């Protein structure tokens, strides 16, 4: 029995250094999806394994001038390695020189967006259809109208000492009733008071129709918002920015892409400023978090899902997968270990083992959980959050009324 | 009651006259950015804008109200708004009416036999309010154009009280004229 | 040489010119296009061939022989199968598969969520039940507060007249009386302000309800499909999909299998056409579980009545097959990739599913439209009316008999 | 001086047989754009011409098996012709064997649609937001409510012989005022009448809000209609059908087209049923006229404009030109007449002569005229045509009121 | 061999890598791409060359020599000019042009029609002046008819109270009195019905005015540009466009030339950049007349502030040029067509104008948005209010002085 | 007046009773197309549809009201509408109430001393209208589904008059009870 080398890589969550690895030793020093996969593979095939990280710390690439393979591929070709359990994207250049098993995880490019917030409507949001200046000028105009009505109804002794009921208090009451399209017990009988009432009525009509119409526009527009659901939506629109990781093969896929959509996205990508691209995927994540929904990163599906279940869960995978690829297990050319490895990967795939491990390391360790994530009421009916301020106003007015009733009782009694 | 109702009227007119003249000639109305600064903070007014930070600080310059544009002498409504806004005649008219009304009230403590003097003052105090609330709609509608953020100062609210006080003393002056007439009939 | 294949749209479907044109041009499909580039890369000659027996491939539990298309390759009847054959353990032991040229998974099929028949009491839809419930308590609260104010601190405004004043204020109608005190007037104003917002809010949101159609699917996943019980779901009576739920140990898919066998009537069907019709006839009460490719193809064919919802429950793929010990094995393994990075397979995917698509490929083909409100829309408020009148006469006779006594 | 052959073709309006050609003879037998062009060309070059129609009656084509040129091209190559003034689209095959002048008219493929009608809103269109059944049930419910109110207010002697003012007539008045959100001089005092009034008020509120909201939806939807303005709009949408002439080179342009848009249109074209294509351009014209805006023909710009100024002008050219081509004058290879012809065509082009002739034969002979055709108010403000029925109702009600006043006077007097 | 050219975007513009890369790759543009396929068809070698002198070509009225790019070809300094050279009589006599590879015409340039500053009395916009005018006559008509009915056939309803009843009915406010006769009640009902439609119509259409932005250009042609006088229009001081209007004998373009010379201030400019800015600054009061290609290019460049409106006033084209007696003459004449039918020139047209387009190439890039109503929107009804109050006090004193007498 | 007011009441009830029973049992309500014909023209009704042209002409078949669908016994509101629409209890109830009311009126010409008999008849005539107008909302709301064209016949309008007449005789019967009571008090 000869132990076989594995040559993982420390990318998250495929392999992780444990919480306190200093006291631990051997293969128990590590954990991850790939580690449990290697355990299952060793169990099925019937060998014993000793894990390892590549010193270089990379997956694989052909040095053009040196004509050398780096990373795990190099460790496989040059006899330093017998297996490679880490995520190795299946490519033409890699498959030429080493043998890949059938894929244990299929994936592709996907869109990552800042998660829409709860969007709490806020108290006193029913005032939004009209500006603050309009409301305050309404108040001041109401005062002016009431005073003018009181004047032109209680200035003439010829109808005063005899008469009009339009004092200041009843005038304010009349104006307030008029503004709300509610009649009052009185109405002007003179020409002056009637002119005042009519023009105030016109003002009221225009203002209320404006409020209702603008509110309808608000709710209609907020209802027709179509969230991004695909790449063609990003291609057609240009308001929201989007970029990739320039170091990786994502830009290698976009520069070469021949479909009209992805060609359009590529033309947008390099033309824009200051930099839609970002040096590191963590930087793209935190940029999308900071951009306030104005930037959409493009990323492998697996890391998008992983980030979607790590605090702060202010991110979301959206749409399907633009392409289709597969991570796979690699072995050197002509190795006796190819067949058992491939058959064991498939046997696990028909069983729920790979799905179980994925659900374990992406969702069961979800810091923010799932709870059927992304679900919503999906109802446009107005809610008590929208119109809470007017209920609060009603309660305050009733309390003030009771207080003033107490004061009136005290004043009248003594 | 008790006959000090006239004292409140003339006290209100004198204060309401100051709170309007001081409001006009104080230029702490608006708080916004206009690119004159180097835009940068301002504490503008009816006549002169004035930067607040940067190298230009404590230096106040007249507001134009007529930057070179085709709308000058072309748009009938827009030009007329800009004529009245530049002149600020409506706020200036409001302080005049309060002044005349206060004089009539003070000229009614003497010549105490007459009553129609007070009716004039009550109307002027009321007409001051209409000019005032016209003088603020013009100012607000003029400032707008076409997500910038602005704020209103404390000279703005000084003009607001002059509306409230003026409308109050219009009520009291009328109530005086009512009370005086009944004593005479 | 011998390209064994089976006929299933869009992979292979007989061309309209089946008779006058013979051989390679006789057949057409996604696989038919593909074998050209495979042979272009390799160079080998090929002739279109159909498997005589419609089965894909499997070993009998007793005879232990391979039927269908794979049985051709095991026994040397052919040398390649450019066809939709799933990669599986039992098939890998005996023949050598390629790498996956199209990834796959089980999916969900539903009827398109149509504009539902409008229900009675649909006029309440613009405002949630929380608002309607809290309107009533405020109506009670205001009428009570007007009574206490008017009795404890009078200048009639009893309880019965206060409930009338508040109601007439809510409907913008003319109050027979008005408060004459300050405390009664403060209550009226805030109630008056309260109504003005609420009536406009109802009228405003309703204009959105009618101007814009926004239909949301009942489900977006399989968790939502197992928890509920109103909607049904089934698979073919004989297929891997039934097997996948049978052997599954995940809690959600084990939960489904309890439902599927405990079916009254049977959820299962004999062929995919039965499941398509059952979805097209159940009016959103059936959800057919199948592969992600038929669902995508069917979604783009007429009558354009269904959609694929949710993600994929399983991951699997189709792979080109060659016999054990074929010189063709490594080129095809190296060719499908060369197409895959190049993006050829994506273009064919668009060609046979989305392009040449009868449904327009997007909602932009459809346009908004309006309809005059019908009696069904507002029949709930006629019933409420006629119900109130019968109550009014009923209450009056009670007053009559009481007043007589 | 040797007279030169011209070999026109009778396509409209380039050459037309005169209204009564039997008495006329020679070149005066014909008229058209091409005839006046040939007159100007002869004047500039300094020769004398004798017009002719091709016996075959076609422009030009290569017989594949026979390897023969047909039509005007054949008459030019085989010495039967010295000039060709007719519209000959410049092509590669034609230019190989004969010499083309510079183009005297540039054109391309364009979209032809049924002209939108005036769309008279119609009297009694303000009732459209609510169905006929709703209005009539409102009437019948108003009657029922009035009768029930009259009953429960005038059934009890304990309040009758003493009382309530709610007779049948005042009850109808109260219900009518309630439905219109206008108060009346009376209001119920009993519990029964108050229940009736409240529920009728609720009915009124719901119905009026429904009317206003549905009307707003109607006007908003009718405002967001985007008419077709390009080919990409037809490519994206599929509600409106569109096709070409199958005989001609338009389908030759579409079958071969490699741009994504026109490829999409070509895929739609042959797939559809029963036949988007049409045998003859007149058939396509009258089909689009009959289709009621549901079919869009694709046609050369010139014939589209020509049809747009012939009665019945129920057609319109829409959008720009999909491609760019040019009609041109042809001469046989090596002819001495090439240079003067080309220079004269250009000299006319810098002058306004060709534009003048086009305006003459397309617009000045416009049966339906132009009047700056296609102009509109482009205002969404409601017009008196929309709400004429309610004014008519008002007038009828006033007349009925005066008539009933006369009847009341006659009844009261005697 | 010697491909004479001039630099003008997108036909030829210096590449960013002007220094490190030299020769053919130094330059780029629409013409740069084109010369590759011309030389691919012909096969001849070519080197990118720029005309030393910026003029295109013309003959001095005294010296009679050809300047600029054409002067290179006449005097044998080069053999081809793949460049944007218009086909014209004076240029054809001395050199042999190709067929047109891009058709052309004079066009119109305007600022994009922006959301205008809202005017006072904009609240009347939902209803045309015909409706407002006919509302008043009906208000007069109803009030009169109520007076005649109530006096001739009484059971107060004078003229002054009838005008009050009708006004209070139009505003949904509580009438102090109600008719008590049948004839007076028939008048009230139809007036009440009339208002209910009108108020809802105002409120409904306003919701469309705010929900949807629909901006229509002031003009769509040149007829609409000559009739009016509010908007101005100009051309370059030295160019064919001024000449074209000068020699034109058509009535419409002769009408323009009267305006253009009688310009106060001058409509003309010294360069196209001046005309672009004047359009970008006049706020829709200037309309620059230029060629259809710069307008199409500028329309697709930032800040994306302008558009090309209307058709084309003239027809002309750009053509490849060769000297008199060049063996290259017939291939290029046969190559541009070969590109034209195949559709290459369309693809380059899309490449350099629409694709690589900063403005999104369609209105779909923009999205609808709302704004809370500001005092400027509804300042007209505050002025009407405060105007009415001053009238009311004024009328009262007139009553006072009259009543005193 | 003149005491023939009772004759109009009982005449109206008997006619309003016929115009409703005839309306129910006549099946010329609707005019539409339903694909039973071979869709083709029909003159449908409350119970039985009946083709009008084609090979199937003059042959009338019962309407189902329960085609095989999942909504059967599943949708609470839809099923209940279909129960009442199938039974047509509300129109059938309306004719019963008119019959009882007419009997009470005819039983009030005799027993002429009593007055509360007439009040019952007036209420029944009124309650007939509410059942009637309920019986048509159900019928209309049931016919709708999900641009076809329909039309309403003359048995429909026969039910309409029974509403108008029933509401009229409810007014007269009440007016009789009012007039009778005043004579007794
Ligand atoms: O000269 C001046 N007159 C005025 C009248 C009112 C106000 C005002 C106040 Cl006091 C509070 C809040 C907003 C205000 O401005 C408004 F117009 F109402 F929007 C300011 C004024 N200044
Ligand atoms: C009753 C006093 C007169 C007031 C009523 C005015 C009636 C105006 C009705 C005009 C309707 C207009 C119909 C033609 C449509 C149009 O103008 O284009």
């Amino acid at each position: 029995n000869r132990t076989y080398i594995v040559t993982t890589i420390l990318e998250d969550p495929y392999v992780m250094l444990k919480k306190n690895a200093n006291q631990f030793e051997g293969n128990d020093r590590y954990e991850g999806y790939c580690v449990e996969l290697a355990a299952e593979i060793a169990k099925h095939v019937g060998y014993s394994y000793r894990l390892e990280i590549v010193s270089d710390g990379k997956y694989g690439a052909r040095d053009p001038d040196t004509k050398a393979w780096n990373g795990m591929v190099g460790e496989l070709v040059y006899g330093r390695a017998d297996v490679a359990v880490a995520p190795l994207t299946i490519t033409l250049v890699r498959e030429e020189v080493i043998d890949f098993s059938k894929p244990f995880m299929s994936l592709g490019i996907s869109i990552m967006i800042k998660k829409p917030q709860k969007s709490k409507p806020g108290v006193f949001s029913f005032l939004d259809p009209l500006a603050y200046e309009i409301w305050m000028c309404i108040v001041f105009a109401y005062i002016g109208v009431s005073v003018v009505l009181f004047l032109v109804s209680r200035f003439s002794p010829y109808e005063w000492h005899s008469s009009n009921e339009f004092g200041i208090f009843n005038s304010l009451w009349f104006s307030l009733g008029a503004f709300m399209q509610q009649g009052c017990d009185i109405s002007p009988r003179s020409l002056s008071g009637r002119i005042v009432g009519g023009v105030w009525w016109f003002f009221t009509l225009i203002i209320i129709s404006s409020y209702t119409a603008n509110l309808a526009a608000f709710l209609t527009v907020e209802r027709m918002v179509s969230p991004i659901e695909s790449a063609e939506d990003l291609a057609k629109q240009t308001e929201i920015a989007y970029g990739t990781l320039e170091a990786g093969s994502t830009k290698e896929f976009f520069r070469r892409s021949k479909i009209a959509v992805f060609e359009k996205m590529w033309t947008y990508m390099k033309s824009a400023e200051p930099s839609v691209f970002v040096r590191t995927t963590e930087e793209g994540m935190i940029r999308v978090r900071k951009s306030k929904g104005k930037y959409a990163y493009l990323l492998e599906s697996t890391m998008n899902e992983y980030i979607e279940q790590r605090k702060p869960c202010d991110t979301m995978k959206v749409g399907g997968n633009l392409d289709s690829k597969g991570y796979g297990i690699a072995t050197p050319k002509g190795s006796a270990l190819r067949g058992p490895v491939n058959l064991a990967v498939l046997k696990l795939s028909e069983q729920g083992v790979l799905d179980k491990l994925k659900s374990k390391w992406w969702y069961d360790k979800g810091e923010c959980g799932s709870k059927d994530s992304g679900s919503k009421d999906k109802t446009s009916a107005l809610s008590l959050s929208n119109v809470a301020g007017v209920f609060y106003i009603l309660i305050g007015g009733l309390g003030l009324a009771m207080l003033v009733a107490l004061i009136e009782f005290c004043y009248k009694s003594r | 009651e008790k006959g000090v109702q006239v004292l409140l009227t003339t006290i209100g007119a004198f204060a309401a006259f100051g709170l309007m003249t001081i409001a006009i000639s104080t230029d702490y109305w608006l708080y916004t950015r206009a690119l004159i600064c180097n835009g940068g903070l301002t504490h503008s007014g009816l006549w002169r804008i004035c930067c607040l930070e940067g190298l230009k600080r404590g230096v106040c310059v007249k507001i134009n109200h007529f930057p070179e544009d085709t709308d000058y002498d072309h748009d009938s409504a827009e030009y007329l708004l800009r004529v009245v806004r530049a002149s600020s005649i409506f706020p200036i008219l409001s302080a005049i009416l309060l002044l005349l009304g206060g004089v009539c009230v003070a000229a009614s403590r003497v010549y105490k036999s007459k009553r129609n003097i007070i009716l004039g003052a009550g109307i002027l105090f009321v007409a001051a309010g209409l000019s005032n609330i016209i003088g603020v709609i013009v100012y607000i509608s003029a400032n707008a154009g076409e997500k910038n953020h602005y704020s209103y100062g404390w000279s703005f609210y000084f003009g607001g009280l002059s509306f409230i006080l003026a409308e109050v003393i219009g009520v009291l002056a009328v109530n005086i004229y009512i009370e005086r007439s009944r004593e005479a009939h | 040489v011998v390209v064994t294949t089976i006929l299933e749209s869009p992979y292979v479907m007989m061309k309209k010119n089946h008779e006058m044109l013979e051989g390679n041009e006789r057949y057409e499909g996604y696989c038919v296009d593909l074998a050209a580039e495979i042979a272009k890369h390799c160079g080998f000659k090929y002739k279109l061939t159909i498997v005589g027996d419609g089965k894909y491939g499997a070993r009998d539990a007793d005879t232990k022989i391979w039927n269908g298309m794979v049985g051709e390759l095991v026994y040397g009847k052919a040398d390649i199968a450019i066809a939709p054959l799933t990669i599986t353990l039992v098939r890998e032991e005996v023949i050598d598969f390629s790498k996956p040229f199209m990834s796959l998974g089980i999916s969900i099929m539903i009827k398109k969520p149509q504009k539902s028949k409008p229900g009675v009491f649909s006029f309440l839809d613009p405002l949630a039940y929380e608002i309607w419930m809290c309107i009533v308590f405020a109506y009670i609260g205001v009428s009570v507060v007007l009574f206490l104010v008017s009795r404890f601190s009078p200048y009639e405004f009893g309880i019965f007249n206060s409930l009338w004043f508040s109601l007439g204020a809510f409907m913008r109608q003319g109050c027979d009386i008005s408060p004459r005190s300050l405390s009664g007037r403060i209550v009226g104003g805030v109630w008056w302000f309260f109504t003005l917002i609420i009536i406009s809010s109802y009228t405003a949101n309703l204009a959105a309800f009618l101007t814009v159609e926004r239909m949301v699917s009942p489900i977006e996943s399989a968790e939502d499909l197992s928890k509920q019980t109103e909607i049904a779901y089934g698979t073919l009576d004989s297929g891997s999909t039934k097997e996948f739920f049978r052997r599954s140990k995940i809690a959600v898919f084990d939960k489904m299998w309890t439902y599927m066998r405990s079916a009254e009537p049977s959820v299962f069907v004999r062929t995919t056409a039965e499941g398509v019709a059952r979805v097209r006839k159940s009016k959103g009460k059936y959800a057919y579980l199948l592969e992600s490719t038929m669902n995508e193809y069917i979604e783009q064919r007429k009558p354009c009545d269904t959609m694929k919802v949710g993600g994929n429950l399983d991951s699997k793929g189709y792979g080109i097959a060659t016999p054990k010990g074929s010189s063709l094995g490594t080129p095809v393994n190296l060719a499908v990739l060369k197409l895959s990075e190049q993006g050829v397979l994506d273009k064919l995917k668009n060609k046979w599913w989305y392009d040449k698509g009868e449904c327009g490929a997007k909602d932009s083909g459809s346009k908004e439209k309006t309809s005059a409100l019908s009696l069904s829309n507002v029949a709930g408020v006629f019933y409420i009316l006629v119900g109130g009148l019968g109550l009014a006469m009923l209450v009056a006779l009670i007053e009559f008999c009481y007043k007589s006594r």
